[PDB]
């Protein structure tokens, strides 16, 4: 059987006080029009369809909007929760969207179920398996809530195998959260940012297919070919170029996986993405100088190097005017704010001398200023000690 | 300096007599809790009942003397608040009483009771409301006005650190690292001078007074470096930055910017609240040998923030649940009664008037 | 063809710091097996189905579990939108309700449509009316603006109807929430149309076969037609609204024309009661429960006409309610007080110094002899100054 | 005392030329109006632009002078706030502005050339700041003390009115009615007794015992309108004046047997929802000196949770039928649909900068 495969749609985010209604109306349909061609016969959506706990008004039209256009086709969507999805909002709407051939999970604790076919054929079986909370699972911290996680997935694929009795039906798994050996970015927020860095994906039970999403960009992880992340279909956070949003066609043969299409989702609206100095930012400006693009593609001037005391966003203002493009931000750059650090524990057991140290590092001490007055200090600590 | 439990009895709307106790299962384990209600039911009177205990006073209420007693429920015989709070491993109580005249509710209001004890050897340390204020100024450190500077954000009020004067900021810092030796160094050079020319011209050294000033700089440097870090969650927007003045004083460098500095009377009301819920944070990640910030309690600035941004606040302010210290927020807001688990519910009964906690705090 | 009425049923709706879940769930069964039994077409819910504008999670797991277990029998549920639901609530689950045999109206604009019977047959014609806003009706713009606007809005509607039901004699039903000239007013209401057009003739309404109307909770016929009829909440939402005239309206259409409204009785699961006057007569009153085993107990309030409230008077009340199955909710002193307290505009700037003198006069005692001796060493000494 | 119109110029976060008229189409028709936006829009600057250009000063900013002028946009070289306000049947305009060194984006701050005319003559009434203020304060009636108290309810502080001192309240009365004669009466009874009838009842020593009557009169008055405005926002509480000789007011419990408390013993929202009572009931006042027609709330609303703030605001619309000019400022998503009139404030892509409407910009 045909399922598409995609996660991490935001919906209703905001993205610098702009909204990316546009794109995701120009995605939904172009996902209606490809579930229709490919004879698709699910879909999965691994967490974070919307952005906030109270999403916007145009979010829920948009997803309502989807859901209703998708049951002319005889397709069958699977919603699941990400860190981002109240818990609340999608369980208490889980039974009216299983009269529309849709199921939500949100909570932990699900029964995994059985998938139809568009032939009313049990095609697969799945465990779903939302974003667990650190509350929920359990009753030195960091392997408790891996052993947690591990023997929950464990337990779960138990359950599906025993579904599955002795017929050609392959186990598909879901997931939200994060991996060892992940390209993350800045869209994405942090999960257990006390308990785990990461989960390691030789804990993941064997099935024929692990979905997650968590990482909005599409990989592989270690070598398995059958677990793949999916990222999300937009960018999100302007450290994702317009080429690798990919939602899987995944297909299936006899109770085994059998091909994971990676085709690819057209871009509406382009970012771009500048740094350097002002020069090199003309410079790169200098390849829309010509061009006529309609939807102006949103840039992000970083500055890396000490102009960012004079009055840029005037200049770079004046620079935009003539082509046609659309600025969002003028910053000093990340890679600059990286080593802005430069240290730092307490003054508590930090000595008087260190207090000391820190005040001569201010001065422009010589070798025997760094001896003529250390010893007079070092000496005076001790005519009083 | 932490809250170790609570106990109160008709302080306000809460009528009865209640008891919370933050060394036992449900607060132990996770740390940040919450405080949840609907409007007038009873929150903002937990909070009250520590201040009374500790400081005879509450931040609505100037005074609770033999005049003037606001706070006790209507028809009610008598109220007491009673806090046990740590410092140092030692484990103090507050006590704080008052009765109307022969059990009646109404009659004349007698003079309050008041006890400091140190409850490990169970003996008694004030019996007067000077003593027992002098004791717990020299005993925690925290006056009252510094309680409410860091300890405790009331209703409202929640910008009482990061919109201080300096001299408050001042005594602050001078609380939590001792720094009188940084003092006496800075004595005896203006006698050694009295080579000894350049060091104490350097090391401003004329009462003791500009190394301590150099002291006191360096640890609002560590604090802000906290408060940014905690910060760069919250709102990424805005940066603390301990600026370039003789007086120690805080300002924000906005980052959306080129990175223009202003001070800090030019926030928002929101941003004005997330800004001085992460210098709180800081304040409580601190660490000195004076004194500590263990316990912290705040109230509702949340309203203040939209959905987005409460949904972004609300987040970020998970990273203290695997923490071991008790910070305790306070608001309404449907939004938190659910990212939060563990909560304590306050209940109007029956809309007499009254209210109740849950029925474990109940003193039976 | 067969429909069912009610209104106001106010879900999520906190009372005094209680949940009436219990209830709406009774009611909802019981309206699901009644509907069934007596074989309805389209239950017609004609406005406040939510009391506020952001309900809580039990109120819309109330809400969706009510629709999903409405498939079973069949039927068409209609939903308009009264003066406390929010309108983009039920704007953005509108087209996903469609799916569910349940239409949604919450906007002021929507064609009328034609309902079907049980059997797929076009039964009748309905004017979705739901509870119009100063402001989508109106334009840019007083009592008689906003009276003939909202008549020759329904006069509108009625006429698309007339032409929409054709050569084939069919019921138009028009709906509404408003209020009228003859309404019996209650608490609950939250009084609609404050500034102007506190009451709607009932004269003013289109001749449709039934019209179905809200936001009066108590059920009522209105100017002695029978076919205009208030339905009523079909619990009590406040504590003036007695608990026996609580009834869903089972309408009966024949050939075209009205035939029959019955107006069955919702059964009680949580009764209320009302405790007037002095405090003895308070005691006498609970009196009555005095030995009867009753397994929700009654939410009773107490209003005090005497002035016997500045004692400790919760304490009385409450040592006499201990050993009563009775959970007493409020003891307040008394409406017909508040009427008569408001025995007192005339602002000091009308208000002459004379007369500021004449309330100093009235504070005292003083007779005849000092209310003419005082009265004229003070009013000739304005002049003598100014 | 209404303001008509308010022109603005890179203020705080807005940089541009920015002007709403209230006596334009949208504004005079409904008269309760909103401003909406996201946190840290721009909301509170067009609500202390008419407080600089009036009064000199903001509820945040002390001081705004040749020394710390700490709210003019950054990357911009002056600014200007400018309200239209009238009073008693005719009209005035305050102006206010700043310029730095050398038209610069930084350099030195100068004197803020502040004026205040006369509309429909052109007659230049004052030049100076002080001038300017004890001008304004004659002419208005209410200076910035009585301004914040009463007129505009800044941030945080919607308890101004509700929780002062008895002077400050006593001097807001004052302002209201003129209370001269009355003084003027009862310090003749203090030289006329030679009876002393009238000298004990209102026997005063320089006219003040019956001043404090007519200021209790007129208390009361003021207490009857807000009860009967606090009637459908929150019906547990009501007001009433004090038995005492300072005007304080107080709140009766009706849920607990009408027994009576001070107002420094409520709730956060239950004393925002005292204390917007009080201020709607200031607004329908009538006096024959300095009334009060506008009104700006700024926050309050997320104090109070939903089961009450819809109850609010659905108490809000009973002044859709007056001719008040009251505007509310909130952030709040219930508000933004019950209210149609409103002032939408935008961020511009998140460089920093915002902007409001287009129908509001001069150029
Ligand atoms: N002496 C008293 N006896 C009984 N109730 C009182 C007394 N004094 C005040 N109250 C009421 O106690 C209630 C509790 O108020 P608070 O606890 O401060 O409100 P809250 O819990 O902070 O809710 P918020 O802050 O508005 S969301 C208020 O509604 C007061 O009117
Ligand atoms: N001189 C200035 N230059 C640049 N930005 C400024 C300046 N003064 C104020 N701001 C910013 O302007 C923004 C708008 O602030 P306000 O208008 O006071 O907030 P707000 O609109 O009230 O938001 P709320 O109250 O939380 S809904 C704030 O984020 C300030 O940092
Ligand atoms: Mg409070
Ligand atoms: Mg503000
Ligand atoms: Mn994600
Ligand atoms: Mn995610
Ligand atoms: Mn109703
Ligand atoms: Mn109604």
């Amino acid at each position: 059987m045909r399922i598409l495969h995609t996660s991490d749609w935001h919906l209703g985010q905001n993205f610098y006080s702009k909204s990316r209604e546009a794109e995701h109306q120009a995605f939904l349909d172009w996902l209606l029009e490809t579930a229709q061609t490919h004879q698709v016969d699910a879909i999965i959506v691994a967490g974070d369809v919307f952005d906030t706990g109270s999403p916007p008004s145009y979010a829920r039209t948009l997803y309502n909007r989807f859901v209703v256009n998708l049951q002319q086709t005889g397709c069958h969507l699977v919603v699941l929760a990400g860190n981002h999805d109240s818990v609340a909002t999608l369980n208490e709407s889980r039974d009216i969207m299983a009269f529309l051939n849709t199921t939500v999970v949100a909570s932990a604790g699900h029964a995994p179920q059985i998938l139809p076919r568009r032939d009313g054929t049990p095609g697969a079986v799945l465990c779903p398996i939302p974003f667990l909370r650190p509350r929920d699972i359990i009753t030195e911290k960091q392997q408790h809530l891996l052993a947690a996680i591990t023997d929950y997935y464990q337990q779960h694929y138990a359950d599906a195998c025993k579904l599955r009795g002795d017929q050609p039906l392959p186990i598909i798994a879901t997931g939200h959260l994060t991996t060892v050996g992940a390209s993350k970015s800045d869209a994405v927020r942090d999960i257990y940012i006390g308990t785990l860095d990461a989960f390691p994906a030789q804990n993941f039970p064997p099935a024929d297919y692990i979905a997650l999403g968590h990482i909005h960009r599409a990989q592989i992880i270690g070598g398995m070919e059958h677990v793949r992340y999916c990222g999300s279909p937009i960018p999100l956070s302007f450290d994702e170029c317009g080429k690798s949003k990919y939602v899987h066609l995944v297909t299936f043969s006899n109770g085994k996986l059998e091909s994971v299409e990676n085709l690819n989702v057209p871009v509406t609206q382009p970012m771009a993405v500048l740094k350097g100095d002002l020069a090199s930012i003309t410079a790169q400006l200098e390849q829309w100088r010509d061009v006529s693009q309609e939807p102006p593609v949103w840039l992000d001037i970083e500055i890396t190097t000490d102009e960012y005391l004079h009055d840029i966003q005037r200049k770079i203002q004046a620079l935009t005017e003539s082509l046609p493009v659309e600025v969002l931000l003028v910053r000093r750059s990340r890679e600059q704010r990286e080593r802005v650090l430069a240290s730092r524990e307490t003054l508590s057991e930090l000595s008087v001398e260190e207090v000391f140290n820190r005040r001569l590092a201010l001065e422009e001490l010589d070798e025997s200023q760094q001896q003529r007055l250390q010893h007079l200090f070092t000496t005076t600590l001790h005519t009083l000690a | 300096m932490k809250i170790l439990s609570l106990r109160l009895k008709n302080l306000n709307s809460l009528k009865g007599e209640w008891k919370i106790d933050f060394t036992r299962e449900p607060f132990a384990s996770n740390g940040l809790f919450a405080i949840t209600g609907p409007t007038g039911a009873g929150k903002t009177t937990l909070l009250d009942a520590i201040c009374l205990a500790l400081y005879h006073e509450t931040p609505r209420l100037s005074n609770v003397s033999q005049s003037q007693n606001d706070l006790m429920t209507r028809d009610t015989a008598e109220c007491l608040a009673e806090v046990e709070f740590e410092v140092k491993g030692e484990a103090y109580r507050a006590f704080w009483s008052q009765n109307r005249a022969r059990n009646q509710p109404d009659g004349n209001l007698q003079v309050p009771r008041v006890e400091l004890a140190r409850c490990a050897d169970g003996k008694i340390l004030a019996d007067k409301v000077k003593d027992k204020l002098e004791l717990t100024a020299t005993l925690t450190g925290l006056d009252y006005g510094r309680f409410t500077r860091s300890m405790l954000l009331s209703q409202g009020q929640f910008a009482a650190f990061l919109n201080a004067k300096p001299k408050e900021r001042a005594e602050l810092l001078e609380e939590l690292t001792g720094t009188e030796i940084y003092g006496q160094i800075s004595a005896m050079v203006f006698e050694q001078h009295k080579d000894w020319g350049y060091l104490n011209s350097l090391i401003g050294s004329k009462e003791g007074d500009k190394f301590r000033k150099f002291a006191q700089g360096l640890t609002l440097d560590n604090l802000v470096h906290l408060a940014n870090q905690q910060l760069t969650r919250l709102h990424g927007r805005y940066l603390l930055q301990r600026k370039a003045s003789e007086a120690l004083e805080v300002e924000v460098v906005d980052t959306w910017q080129a990175d223009a500095v202003r001070d800090t009377r030019t926030l928002s009301g929101g941003e004005s609240f997330l800004v001085s819920l992460a210098l709180a944070l800081a304040l409580s990640d601190l660490v000195s040998h004076k004194t500590r910030i263990d316990s912290l309690f705040l109230d509702e600035g949340f309203g203040t923030l939209d959905s987005e941004t409460l949904d972004t606040a609300l987040d970020a302010l998970d990273a203290l649940n695997a923490s071991g210290k008790t910070i305790g927020v306070i608001s309404h807001v449907e939004a938190m009664k659910e990212r939060i688990p563990v909560q304590i519910k306050v209940k109007k009964i029956n809309g007499l008037g009254y209210s109740k906690l849950e029925s474990t705090f109940a003193v039976k």
